[PDB]
RNA sequence: AGGAAUUCCCAGUAAGUGCGGGUCAUAAGCUUGCGUUGAUUAAGUCCCUGCCCUUUACACACCGCCCGUCGC
């Protein structure tokens, strides 16, 4: 009875577009693929994406470890990996260096999140000298 | 050779189906008066005074599972097992609307207080609301996960509450279509749910002798309401409830259990409760003299309180309450309606026109007009043409009966080894003959008018004959095994047994001698019947097949599947070779001894099929079945050709570009719209994918395509568009959603239409706008990914620096090196 | 076996 | 100079012409070799008529879940 009255509170939040207060409680309900959806919604609303790196300061240890072993799977899927790089950036600044290696699973967490890491900024950095040639027209424009 | 086609003409038989829920309704004015039941795929109105039924309503094929009437009176909504919602009008008889929704058999119907919405539940996990007045179906909510037992309205902020099967009660919001709370008290099935005091209690029957009550209160966090533990009543039966419901605008609760009393119980509101708080005080207020929280508690428990309860003959299936004294309709198993009246007292009943349990035997008169039916208990004469029970006998069992020659009187066996005789005008028993010492089973009549033969469950066969009225016994044969079915032949030369080891043995009238053994057929044959002519005899088994024989020589013609399931009685025609068949498999079917071929399948009943009988015209067929029911087919004028009938059985997009151009066109007139809109201040498309900007809805054209055409559909499009497309690009690098999708569609424009786009100087603007946007917005997304790269490699170098502490450095090193390394595939 | 699981 | 319908055909190919043989089967107003002259159009799609398959070797790069029913 625990799960569903936990699951009708996380569907309620859902429709009244409570993204926000939706994000802790579907990783404790070990929610992978709903959290992703959530952070997906949030980024594309303006005043929540600001407020993305405040909630998650709220939020409690053992959800900070599920919640990066979540970045793993999605780092690598090319089109989810902007948003998973959104969520590992919180982490990096805010929490200390030694503090992350206090988490339980990271050895094995960072063995996969470096190398599909490398390929993303290589294809990054072609779109940044794909993207010079804006330039080049502007100049020859009359 | 032509054949005739046997139509069902009439249903007669039954009461009221086991299956289903009693309604009253209101016809001309009288509220009481006229009540409806269902029986075997229809439903019946009754006038209890008079005991006739008014009127019937037509069914289709299917059972009737449960009934609603419409709150204006004119409409009852009708529900069957196949999942079709049909609306009768009372006074017309005739229904025309169709409602076939669900895909299983539908539990409850439910009206809410104008009439304009119906609520439906059913076995599959489903509940559909309908718009009455439209004839048209509003919205499907799936919540639950096992089968819906009630569902009701909420009249004043438009909710539905619903109970299934599975524990858990759920709250929906209409408006929304969204399950906003849902309560999980229980343990068990909540088979019961009532709306009372004005929607301010809630009311839930479970399989527990305890019942719980909540109380609401209008507006993890609750939302909209809210519900506490207002307390628990005890019930006195021990047992599930199987109904609860509540009078309309009426102060009695009814609680029925699986036992036959029904249970009422009494509500205080209003004046009635402050009246018994202001006496308790006043009572305590004296006893303190003699000589608060606790009276307040006191009252609580006793707001509603307990009238004396109803007790019925047998078990209740369904009933209904109606206040103007109480009124109370009751069915049960047997098909018997009651009505008791309190303030207990049985008014009225029905018992006429059905038997109390299942109709074993079946027989006709020697003239046509008349029909016997025989139960457990209940011996019934039947008008062929009127269809009106003619008189009734109490008798110990029924399990064969004959019509004695003589248009009076009738004949029965008993399952105890007794044997009894009655008149039709005396309706008294003549005598009780202890004929055999176990049940008897088959009993047959001698073409003759003198005597009969019968053989049962004791294994000898006795010869009997008539001698007021009375029999006697001339001579007995005795076997080896017990006789199941005795079937004598046309002439007075041959008899006929069955017994227990699978062989049929034909004897020799005159001097009781054996004569011939028919063997074959894997279970014992349980029915049998000779033709007129003697030639040919059928018999049908436990397995499956049916054989027909020859009494010259004793040589099997044929061996047919007929039905699905055991035969349980086999009959031919009088005329001619055809006789009649029926089985455990719901149906009916005839067959052409001559040609070995099935003619005809009589699909009427919904059960297994006990008996059946076939009057000596021929021209009407009687049979009985599981369901407690009775149908009678005729013979009609209109020939049968076998091949159609036959025949009959076996009857019974947008490519990629041109989606471009689309949605940028439809971004161009809502553009100027919404401008006009904003003028007067001082489409569907859009709502289809849910209310967004025209701006958005342009992006997820541009996700649908796929990458393989992504770049032709680009390369298809003119350039008349290419402005437009552009300053949509701008905006949607900005926000940051999709950047690479964007870029790699706005890199591949620019090169090809490099050269004209130099010339318009009118796209001067947006490429200063583009320039800007591109270089920050990519770097920006770098950038991103490159602090998270230095980041993660600090953090890769401090995982091996303390590795390097730990180097059993030799055992160590191998268990790292043992951990990197895969495996790959080469071709060596 | 019986007769009366088969008839009855 | 042979209607309606219908059959066949992509390079030494369609079409015309001559000259031999009768070869252990078939072949007589037929059958098979050999040479000479030698073209028009087409080198691509699943739109119709259909045919054959599929929808669970981790370089870089690309891509990121086919659906439904009845039985056990
Ligand atoms: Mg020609
Ligand atoms: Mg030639």
């Amino acid at each position: 009875e625990e799960q569903v009255v936990r699951q009708q509170e996380l569907d309620n939040l859902l429709h009244e577009k409570r993204y926000l207060r939706a994000l802790g409680l579907a990783i404790s309900l070990d929610r992978p693929h709903t959290v992703l959806t959530v952070i997906q919604a949030i980024r594309r609303d303006p005043e929540a994406c600001e407020k993305l790196e405040a909630t998650m300061l709220r939020l409690r240890r053992d959800q900070k470890e599920a919640l990066l072993r979540f970045c793993v799977t999605w780092n690598t899927n090319s089109r989810h990996c902007h948003e998973a790089q959104a969520v590992l950036g919180v982490l990096l600044r805010r929490e200390a260096p030694e503090e992350l290696l206090a988490y339980e699973g990271v050895r094995a967490a960072l063995e996969a999140l470096l190398p599909y890491t490398e390929r993303h900024f290589q294809r990054l950095s072609r779109t940044l000298q794909a993207a010079a040639f804006l330039d080049f027209l502007w100049h020859n424009m009359k | 050779k032509q054949y005739l086609r046997y139509v069902a003409s009439a249903v007669f038989g039954v009461i009221g189906s086991q299956k289903g829920n009693i309604v009253f309704v209101t016809l001309r004015g009288e509220k009481g008066r006229y009540v409806a039941v269902p029986a075997c795929e229809h439903v019946f109105i009754w006038d209890l005074r008079k005991g006739e039924k008014i009127l019937i309503l037509q069914g289709l094929k299917q059972e009737v599972t449960c009934l609603c009437p419409s709150p204006d009176g004119l409409h009852l909504a009708v529900g069957y097992e196949d999942g079709s919602i049909r609306i009768f009008s009372l006074l017309s008889g005739e229904g025309n609307v169709t409602f076939n929704g669900h895909k299983a058999a539908i539990t409850t119907l439910k009206y809410d207080q104008l009439g304009g919405r119906l609520a439906s539940g059913s076995k599959d996990t489903d509940i559909i609301v309908w718009d009455v007045i439209n004839e048209s179906g509003l919205y499907r909510l799936k919540g639950h996960k096992d089968a819906i037992t009630q569902a009701l309205f909420l009249r004043e902020k438009n909710l539905l509450v619903t109970s299934g099967k599975d524990t858990m009660v759920k709250w929906w919001d209409l408006d929304t279509q969204h399950c906003f709370k849902t309560m999980v008290g229980h343990r068990t099935e909540v088979w019961g749910l009532v709306l009372l005091s004005e929607e301010k209690r809630l009311i839930t029957g479970a399989s527990d002798s305890e019942l719980r009550v909540w109380d609401i209160a209008y507006l993890p966090e609750d939302r909209i309401l809210s519900c506490r533990k207002a307390g628990s009543i005890m019930r006195e039966g021990r047992d599930r409830v199987v109904n609860l419901a509540v009078d309309k605008t009426g102060r009695i609760l009814a609680c029925h259990g699986t036992d036959s009393v029904l249970e009422l119980f009494c509500i205080l509101s209003k004046k009635e409760i402050q009246k018994k708080m202001d006496k308790k005080m006043k009572k305590a207020r004296k006893k303190a003299k003699l000589h608060p929280e606790v009276n307040v508690e006191m009252s609580l428990q006793d707001e509603i309180q307990r009238v004396t309860n109803i007790k019925t003959s047998a078990k209740i299936k369904s009933f209904d309450l109606i206040h103007s004294e109480l009124k109370a309709v009751f069915l049960l198993q047997n098909n018997l309606v009651e009505l008791y009246s309190l303030n207990p007292v049985r008014t009225s009943r029905i018992t006429i026109g059905g038997h109390r349990s299942d109709v074993r035997t079946l027989s006709f008169s020697s003239d046509n007009i008349a029909v016997l039916s025989a139960a457990a208990d209940s011996i019934k004469i039947w008008n062929r043409s009127t269809l009106q029970c003619i008189r009734t006998m109490t008798c110990e069992y029924a399990l064969c009966s004959f019509f004695v020659p003589g248009d009076r009187q009738v004949v029965i066996g008993t399952k105890t080894g007794k044997l009894q005789l009655y008149d039709l005008a005396s309706g008294n028993l003549l005598e009780t003959i202890d004929a055999h010492d176990g049940a008897l089973w088959s009993m047959s009549l001698s073409p003759d008018q003198r005597g009969f033969v019968t053989g049962g469950a004791d294994k000898s066969v006795k010869f009997w004959d008539f001698e007021r009225l009375s029999v006697k016994q001339t001579r007995t044969l005795q076997l080896d095994e017990d006789v199941l079915c005795v079937s004598y032949s046309p002439n007075q030369k041959l008899l006929a047994v069955s017994l227990l080891d699978c062989t049929v043995k034909i004897f020799y009238v005159d001097t009781l001698k054996f004569f011939l053994s028919l063997y074959g057929h894997k279970l014992p044959v349980i029915c049998m019947d000779i033709s007129h002519d003697g030639a040919l005899i059928a018999t049908g088994s436990a397995d499956r097949n049916v054989k027909i024989w020859g009494l010259d020589f004793g040589d099997c013609h044929k061996s047919l599947f007929a039905h699905d399931d055991s035969v349980m009685y086999l009959q031919f025609v009088p005329k001619s070779h055809l006789f009649f068949t029926a089985g455990k498999d719901h149906k009916i079917k005839q067959w052409d001894a001559d040609k070995f071929e099935h003619i005809q399948t009589l699909e009427g009943h919904h059960q297994e099929i006990w008996c059946l009988a076939v009057s000596p015209s021929g021209d009407y067929v009687v049979s009985s079945s599981h369901d407690k029911s009775l149908r009678l087919w005729e013979r009609t004028r209109e020939p049968l050709i076998l091949e159609e009938e036959r025949e009959m059985e076996r009857e019974a997009t947008v490519k990629a570009a041109e989606r471009i151009m689309e949605a940028i066109e439809l971004y161009r007139e809502e553009t100027a719209k919404m401008k006009e809109h904003k003028a007067i201040c001082k489409n569907p498309i859009l709502m289809a994918y849910g209310s967004i900007s025209p701006s958005a809805y342009v992006l997820e054209i541009f996700k649908g395509i796929k990458s393989s055409e992504l770049e032709e559909s680009l390369l298809v499009l003119p350039f008349s568009y290419v402005p437009d497309i552009l300053k949509l690009f701008n905006e949607f690098i900005q926000l940051g959603s999709d950047v690479e999708l964007i870029c790699r569609c706005l890199f591949f424009l620019l090169r090809i239409h490099f050269g004209q786009i130099t010339s318009n100087q009118m796209l001067v603007p947006v490429i200063e706008k583009l320039r800007e946007t591109t270089i920050s917005k990519v770097s920006q997304v770098r950038d991103v990914i490159g602090f998270n790269m230095a980041g993660l490699d600090y953090l890769k170098r401090e995982c091996e620096a303390k590795s390097e502490v730990m180097f059993s450095h030799l055992e160590e090193k191998k268990r790292k090196r043992k951990k990197r390394e895969k495996l790959i595939l080469t071709l060596t | 076996i019986s007769v009366h699981k088969l008839k009855l």
